[PDB]
This record gives structure tokens, C-alpha cells and sequence, in this order.
């Protein structure tokens, strides 16, 4: 459900096992109640992907899985047929609930 | 060892530091933006400027050629003889001698007995994490702020249009089919009088950052891994490095531009412990700032060595009238 | 065997260095802006110059034709013959030879062993990344400021309008519909003294920029590949180069301008290890710069010697005063 | 065979070199400003001079006009009878010759072999790219310094003294730019095309080109200016190979630059010769005095 | 919507297998305030084509797709068509999604 | 609309083929302050125009569409009205909104 992928991206940045520890853009996330900031926030998450790429295999593990084009594709028709907030925090708050587990990133 | 020379020169007809428009036909130098009082508020204002990397950099090539002279010139890295800007890289956990021997890079202290452009310039490898301030600090070549205000315009950048003319082996110039690498490659030029402030710090050449003083019963001594004459001869050939810079050997492109190169004042102070730094001379105004400096630091009782060249600087003050850069080096090096 | 030459040479009437206008009736001369101190704060003056890439440019072509003549003359790429300033294009991976031999673009050691052209000059394969600095340096050729100083105006340009004739068999002027190749061909001319620089670095010739010197047994050598006689011819012919540098031959267009050319002053300094590169003769005091700058040089304890030309320099200076500039060049090749 | 002739020749009454003005009544001579020390200051003043472009043209139609003798001037362009500047054409792809025959624009080794014009003052082709350069170079005819400088006036507006700094680099004619030199086993020789004495000839029309340059047959509008002529200095270098450039005459102390030059030149080892006319140029050195202009370049041809 | 071309655009000068790597033209037009600023971070970021285009054959890799007119006239009107800047930040920021993903550009 | 014609102008002066590159004019257009820095570039861009024209039958593409002199004539006092830079800024990146158009500028 183009869920999953952006959860784990999410998820990469907050992960134990690295050095990069944002939890401002994870928050954004969170408390965002409109479209823009919504997409804001998306986009300080995304702005870090490079990172990722070029520390993953400093220690090994295999490289992240970056949400994927239809992964993209797909939010903005998702978001944009929002019209009350009230909808709009029930993907908010599920992607970044998404953040936070306790799954094997990458041995 | 605490030298700080500070003072205006004029580049003109050059293309140091030449920020390649994006890889393109039209080269531009790079410019940066700096603020003026203009009596009427600060203003900003583009102008081209020349950074300290570059100027750090042409600091190791002279040291490398003024170290290789010396007997003393067998420690040097084999990318130094070919004056490569990098020190260590990623992947390097070992380095090469000029003469092939290896070497690791634990025990920092080995490291700057073995290896003598790294002691005095830094290094750092990111797989040892083994890290050294450099000892020679560079401050950016910026045009005066009085010359700046004074022109209210005036660019600097010609933009001279110099292309490449090739033919075949029957004498063609070609069309776009055949490539023939026939290009525009517009240049853009500077002109103007610009201030430095390179500073060196020799205080510390030869001994490791980890304990730079050692105790053998409640008494300091310096940790000078290296023989002393070792140390003479890197103090010497750091000092007469400054050489091919007051004549016209510093930035990019030094084959077809070679600029224009003269030392319109200067003003050094050399002591033997830690000195306040001397201020810049791109402001107007740095010259009551110097001789302040220098008279109050007399005061507290730092014994410092102060030369001029086109520079009054009082009259009260001791200082010592140099007449040229090298004979000024001289100046340096009898008091090693 | 370092040649550091500068004065003042005076070119009148001349067309030096066209801009090209961009394939028009009207073609101009490149024009540079400069600073100049005229006693009430610096200002920006606009004046034509010459830009240093043809003086690279013809020194090179000075360089086959006087080393051509030499019996080691065969070690040339074909590019030579024709007097192109190319080089290496993008696409070439490969050198043809001059006797119609072919050579590769790998292991530099050989690239300078077999070519000598791009073993003085430098070169560049993208392709493979193969690089030389060239041993020469270029000087821009500027107007002397004691003289914009003292012109007050007097903008230095002509443009002289002349026009080519074309007529058919009946002998017919024509009209715009039948083309007849009539275009007005207007060029601009110029006059004043300028100043010349021309800096040659013939030390490090013959030797791989990888690997400059080696070690045998803790020893430094230099990485000499080749015999020394071609060596020796090398450095001869790159210092009598120099003859159609300083009688007449440096610009564009010399079909139908020939500029006239006089040597108003001239210094050189030769030395044998590194020396500082000698003050440009644009700025008007540039006398004290140079008796200090060598003075000093001989204090230091460098073996330097001086040629000097139309200036005294005083009298506590072995200064050799030399004639013309062929003699000169009779008077560095004796030290080879 | 580099030659190179610098002189001072007094010229009255000329009108050479006019302006056109757009066909108007009202045609002035052009003005060139020079810089003269004047040992107060340099300063620019405005003369009147001649331009290397028609010093260049009149050395064409003397070439063409004193070539068409020898029976090798078959092989000639049917533009240089007719005494035009003008060489190639804007979109001229193709050359024909006075017999009528085609040349191409391609293999330079053949535009120079059948071509009599390209080979010895260049040529542009601006479709194909063939360029070769000009083996001539015209410098500008100048009012010399110490009549200006004592004339303290008097616009004449011409007349005056004036010199001259011809030279020609003949020394490459019929060998194409594209292979100048050939080596067959580690020997260099040059690629002449043309058998050798078509090359011979060449020389020899070269050199003796120069009679209508000193008699009086200089500049434009000759036929009812016709200036009264005479030549008061000359000297004349021709040596080998590549020589220093000699200096114009132009300054006033051009004795002692070319004495020294000469003597120096010599010095290095270079077969040098001088020939002169009502200059000394020392006693020391080997010069040859010549009170005329025919023997000169009869002279000039003696060694080919 | 003619935002698709334009990121693919964007993203070939910060994406991985280049050289290229200079994120300062997606910075600038992400923080834009005013018309003025994300037009001429756009077209900042647009003047580097010739460079992309010169260097796509280099490494073997396909030319890369430069925007459609389509795609250029189309982004003027929808950013004149409106006044307040609370909906000009949206258009201002929406290129920014395509900068940052994990697609294929050089099979 | 009276913008079209002196984009294309300006895209034929920079474009695929046509080896006469100059980015110094545009971009200084781009950046001009005041209305003198605009005047200036705008004749700056216009006097390529014979080489443009020159070219054209150079390489068989067809002759550029020159500006007719009612645009210029128009400019005189559409930009001759204003006191402040604010207002004019985006002017000038109309005046570049064609700069690296995929124009077919030689079908």
C-alpha cells in the first residue's frame, strides 16, 4: 500500500547502528495539520537520502530501500483530494508511527 | 616561532581562481561578497577574490621545493615531489616514502618524524581517525575596502573571448559533424590591489600533537621526536617558502596569465611565544591598528621583532626598514 | 637553468592580438582594464593589451623552428610541422610521429622520451588523464603606466578604414545581388611602449612529473631517461628560441601589420636553483625592485648572475651589460 | 633567404592613400598617430602615413607585373592581370586559371603547386578552411622622429621624409604548409612540390620585384599625384635562415641598432652580409656599399 | 502536470553516477517566499542542461531528458494565476519530491 | 504573447548546434538591478543578431525570426514606468523564461 517503503525510508534516519539522528523532521512530520507543511516535512525527510547511500556500506549492511517512483507518484493524489485536516492527520500520523520499530535494517 | 606578515600588493591581468563557469566555454573567476561602510550604511558589494586553500596550497609546493634542496629532503612523500594537493584519502591505511618504504599510519608521533609535509601542514586519515591542525593558517586575498569604495563600479572582468583553432591533416576547420573540438572559451581577467594576512605558526614543527611537552622531574621541555638540525632545516625551508609568492607564483592558470605581480606595503612581526594576530589589511584603516598592537604587546613585555616595508609606522616604535621579501626572509632566519 | 627576462619595448602603429568581431566588416583589438595609482586614489583605465596564449603560442613555433634544424630535430609530433598550439584532443588516443611512427598516450616517461615539443610545453590526453606542466611561463604584455600616467586621454586607437577592390573579367564593380566578395575589412591600429615578462623554467625538462627524482642508495639523482645530448639540445634550442621573441614576432596578423619593434630595456637573471620570478617592467619604479631583488638574492647566497640593457642598476652589482638579445642569448647558452 | 630592407625616403608632394569619403568632393589623407618622446614627456601626434594593406597590394601587382616575363607565368590566376586585392571569393568554391582550367580547393599540396598568387603572398578559403600564411609582411610607412620632432608644426595638409622596414621571408615559397619539411631515413629535407627550377625562378622574380617599390610607384592616385621621388638611406640584410628582424626606420638611432645587430649576429656564427646606401654602419664590419638600386637586387639574385 | 519532466530534470544534477553533486539550486527554490526567487532558482538550476547533456555520452549513459516546452509554458499561468503567497509556497516547493528517489538513470 | 517572439529570439542565440555560446549577456539580463543594467543587456543580446543571421545558412537550419522593432519599441516604455526593482525582477526572468527552451530551433 505505498506505506511500507516510506516507513522504512523514515525508519533509516532514526534507526540505531547510525550517526544521523534527526528527530526534527520526524516531528514535523507529526505536527504538520495542513497539506504544505505536510510536504515540508516530507521534504527535509527526503533532502537525506545521499547520506544514507554513501554511510550504509561504511559498516556493511546493505543499502537502504529509497520509497520507490510509484511510491511517489502515488502521494500526491493522495494528498491532494484531502480537503478537511481531519483525514489528513490519519496518513500523517500513520507514516510516521511508521518511523519507529524494531525491524533488522540491514545486517 | 609565531610569524604574521599583513599587506597590500596589486594583481592585475589575472585569472587566479578561476571558478570555470559550471564546465562551459565561459570561464569566470570566482567572486565573493563583502561589506563596506560607505558612511551611508553598510553595503554589500561582488568582488573577485582569491581563497586561502589555494594560498595553503602553493605554501606546501614551495615547501616541498625549498625541503628537496636540503639534505634533509629524503623525508617527503612521493605525492609531495609531484605537489599533490591531498594528503590521505579513503582508502589509504598506509602511505609511501619518496623512496617506496611503507608506512603505517598509527603513532602519529612516527608520522612526523618519518614524513615531514604532513608535520608541518597537517593530515588526517579518516580510516585511523589520526588527526593534525596545520601549522600554517592562510587568510583569504580580498581588494582593499578603500579601493573597493573608491571605484563605485568598475567590475574587474574584461571577459576576453580566446579560442582553440585546430584543422585536419589536410587543413579543414570542420563542422559540427566532425567535432574537430573547436570551442569559444571566454576568459574573464581582474585587476585591482588586494590585502593578505598569511600567518605561520613554527612553534610546534617536529613534535606530536599528543603531548607536546614532556616532564622529567616538575620541569617542561619541548617532545622533538627528530633530531634538532631536522628541525632547523623544516623552520628554514617553512620560512624561505613565502619566497614564490611576493614575486608572482600564487593561483591557477600560472602558465598563460602569469600575473602581474609587486608588494605596494607590508608590515611583519616575528617574536618567539604567542602574538595577538595581525589584523588584515583589507580594511583602510589597519595600519594605527598595527602599530597599536604592536606598541601595547611591547608593553606587556613580548619581546617582538616588527619590520616594515612602505609603511611609516611611527617613529617611537623600533622597527626594522626592510628592502625586499627575500632579504626580509634573511631578516627571519638569522634569529632561527 | 632558470631565465627570468623583463623590460620595456616599444611597438608603434601596431595591430597586435585582434579580437576577430565576430566574422564582420569591423574587427577590433582585445582591450583589458587595469588599475593605476595616478597620485589621487587608483582608477580604472581601459587600454588594448596582448593576451600570453600566443605568447606560449609562438615561442613554441620559435622552439621547432630553431630546434628543427637541430640532427635530433626527427622527435617531433606532426601537429608541430604545421605550427598549431593543439595539443591532444579528446578523441586523439593516439600520437602520430613526424617520421610516421606512432606512439600511445601512456607511460609518460616514454611521451617525453620519443616527443620533445610536448616535453617542454606539457600536454593533456582526457581520455587516459596523462598530464605535464608546461616549463614555460606566459607574461601579459601591457602598456607601461608611467605612460597612461602621462597620455591623458589619447584612446592609442586609429581604425583606419580600407577597403579591398573586386572586379569580374569586364572589370565591374558590382552590386550586392551578385555577392562579388566586397566587404570593408576595417581594422583598428594601436602605438605606445608596453612591457614584457617572459618567464622559462628549463630545469625540469626531460623529466616524468610522476617520478622527478630518485633515490639509488639515500642519494637524489634526477630520473634522466634520455641521453643528455638531446638534453643539451633541448636547452639550446629553447633559449635561442628567444630570437623571434625580442625582434618583431610576437602578435596577430603580421602579413600586413609587422609592427614596428625596438627593445627599449631589458633584465635577465639565470641563476641555477629555484629563484623568486623577477618584478614585472609594467610599474614605473620597477628599477629599485629589480637592484633589490637580486642584491639581496646574491646576500641570501644564491648563484645568480645578471644581464642587464639599458639601465645602469648601479655600479656595486657584477651586472653584465650586454648588447642586443642574440648576444644574450650567445651569453646564456655559454653556461649550458 | 630572409630578407628584410629598411630605409628613409624623402617624399614631396604625395597624395597617396586616399579616404574615398564615401565619393564626395572633399578627400583628405588618412591620419595615424605615433608617440614621440621629444625628451619632455611622451606625447602622440597625428601624420600622415601609408598603411601596410596597399604597400602590400602594390608588392602584389609588381610581382605579377614583373612575373609574367619568365615563361613560367603560364600558371597564373586570372585576377592578378587584372591587378585585384582580392584573392578568393566569400562563396568561391572552385579556382580557374587564365588558360581556363579548374582547380579545386582541396590537397593543398596542389593549390600551392598550381597556383601562383596563393603560393607566395598565402591565401583564405573560408568554405573548405584551407589558410596559408602570407609570405610578406608590409610594416607602415611612418614619418620619421626628427623631422616631426623639428618641424615644430606645419600640418602640410604631404611631404616629409619618411621610412620603410619591407621584408620578405621567401624562403618557404613552393613548399605547402601542410608537410614543410619530409624525412625519408632520419634526414629532414624540404617538400618542394614544383621541380627546383620553378622554385629558382620564383626567387628570382621575388627579389627583383622590388624596382617598382623605390622608383617611385608607391601609394594610389599615381596618376596625377606622381610624387617627385628620391632615396636618401637604405640597408638591406638577406642572410639564410631565421634572423632577427631588422628595425625600422622609424627612430632616429637606427645606425647603432643595426651596426650591433649585424656584428653580433655575425658573432653567434650566422652567415650575415649587409648591404647599405649612404649609411656607414661602422668600418669594422663586412658592408657593402651600393650607390643604386639595380645592382642591389642584381646583387640580391647573384646567390639565389 | 507538468511537474514530472521537471523533476526528472532537477534530479539528474543530484542524483547518484554524476559528478555533479551542487543541491544548492533545490534549497533555494524550496525556501521561496516571493515570484521572483523560485523562477530564478528554477532557471538556475535549468542553465546547467548543456553541461548534463555534453557529459551524458561520456559515460555510456542515454541523453538526458531535457523538460518539454509543454512543461514551461504551462508553469507561468499557474503561477500567475494566483496572488496570495500561502498558495504560492505549493508550487513554489512541488519540485522538490524528484530530486531525491531510487530509480534507474543509467542502466 | 508579446513574449513568445523574444524568448525564441533569445533561445536562438543558445541552443542545440549553433557553436556560438554566450551566457554572460543572459545572465547579466537576469540579474540586472536597475533599468540601465536591462537596457544594456538587451543590446547587448541584440547585437548578435547579424552573427545569428549569418549562421543561419551555415548549417542549412532555417533563418531566425528576427524581433520585429515593435517589441523594442514597446519595451521603451514597459520598463520606463516603474521606481522600484521589486517590480521589475521578474521581468527580467520573463525576458529569460525561454533562455533553455526545447524549442525545435533546427527540425
Amino acid at each position: 500500500g505505498w506505506i511500507r517503503n516510506i516507513g522504512r525510508y523514515l525508519s533509516y534516519l532514526v534507526d540505531d547502528t547510525f550517526e544521523e539522528y534527526a528527530y526534527d523532521v520526524v516531528d514535523g512530520i507529526a505536527k504538520a495539520r495542513t497539506q504544505e507543511e505536510l510536504l515540508e516535512g516530507v521534504y527535509k525527510a527526503l533532502r537525506l537520502a545521499p547520506k544514507l547511500k554513501k554511510k550504509a556500506e561504511s559498516k556493511g549492511c546493505p543499502p537502504p530501500r529509497i520509497p520507490s517512483p510509484e511510491d511517489i507518484e502515488a502521494l500526491e493524489e493522495k494528498v491532494e483530494q484531502l480537503s478537511n485536516p481531519k483525514d489528513l492527520r490519519k496518513l500523517a500520523v500513520s507514516l510516521a508511527l511508521w518511523a519507529f520499530a524494531s525491524w533488522n535494517n540491514c545486517p | 616561532m609565531y610569524v604574521r606578515i599583513s599587506g597590500r600588493i596589486r594583481l592585475n591581468a589575472h585569472s587566479l581562481n578561476a571558478q570555470g563557469g559550471g564546465g562551459t566555454n565561459y570561464i569566470e573567476i570566482t567572486k565573493t561578497k563583502v561589506t563596506v561602510r560607505t558612511e551611508n550604511g553598510w553595503t554589500v558589494v561582488e568582488v573577485p577574490a582569491i581563497t586561502g586553500n589555494m594560498l595553503k596550497h602553493w605554501h606546501f609546493v614551495g615547501f616541498v621545493d625549498y625541503f628537496k634542496t636540503t639534505p634533509y629532503g629524503v623525508n617527503l612523500t612521493e605525492r609531495a615531489l609531484r605537489y599533490n594537493g591531498t594528503r590521505f584519502g579513503q582508502g589509504e591505511t598506509t602511505a609511501t616514502k619518496a623512496n617506496g618504504a611503507t608506512v603505517q599510519l598509527n603513532d602519529e608521533a612516527t608520522i612526523i618524524k618519518e614524513l615531514a609535509d604532513a608535520d608541518v601542514h597537517g593530515f588526517l586519515a579518516p580510516k585511523t581517525g589520526r588527526r593534525r591542525v596545520s601549522l600554517v593558517k592562510a587568510s583569504f586575498i580580498l581588494p582593499t575596502e578603500d579601493f573597493i569604495k573608491e571605484v563605485e563600479g568598475e567590475r574587474l572582468i574584461t571577459a576576453i573571448k580566446h579560442n582553440r583553432v585546430d584543422v585536419d591533416e589536410k587543413g579543414a576547420i570542420g563542422s559540427s559533424k566532425e567535432g574537430t573540438a573547436q570551442m569559444l572559451f571566454s576568459r574573464e581577467y581582474a585587476t585591482g590591489l588586494y590585502g593578505f594576512s598569511i600567518v605561520l605558526d613554527l612553534g610546534l614543527v617536529g613534535i606530536p600533537q599528543g603531548l607536546p611537552v614532556k616532564f622529567e622531574e616538575n620541569q617542561p621541555r619541548p617532545n622533538i621526536v627528530i633530531d634538532p638540525n631536522e628541525r632547523k632545516a623544516r623552520i628554514e625551508s617553512a620560512l624561505k617558502a613565502l619566497i614564490p609568492m611576493l614575486s608572482g607564483y600564487i593561483g591557477a592558470n600560472l602558465a598563460r596569465s602569469f600575473p602581474v605581480f609587486k608588494v605596494e606595503e607590508l608590515v611583519a612581526i616575528a617574536s618567539e611565544g604567542p602574538i595577538p594576530a595581525l589584523v588584515h589589511g583589507f580594511y583602510e584603516d589597519y595600519i594605527e591598528a598595527n602599530r597599536s598592537i604592536i606598541k601595547n604587546a611591547r608593553a606587556l613585555g613580548f619581546n617582538i621583532e616588527v619590520f616594515t616595508y612602505n609603511v611609516d609606522l611611527g617613529e617611537d616604535i623600533e622597527a626594522t626598514k626592510v628592502s625586499s621579501v627575500e632579504e626580509l626572509v634573511a631578516n627571519l632566519v638569522k634569529m632561527v
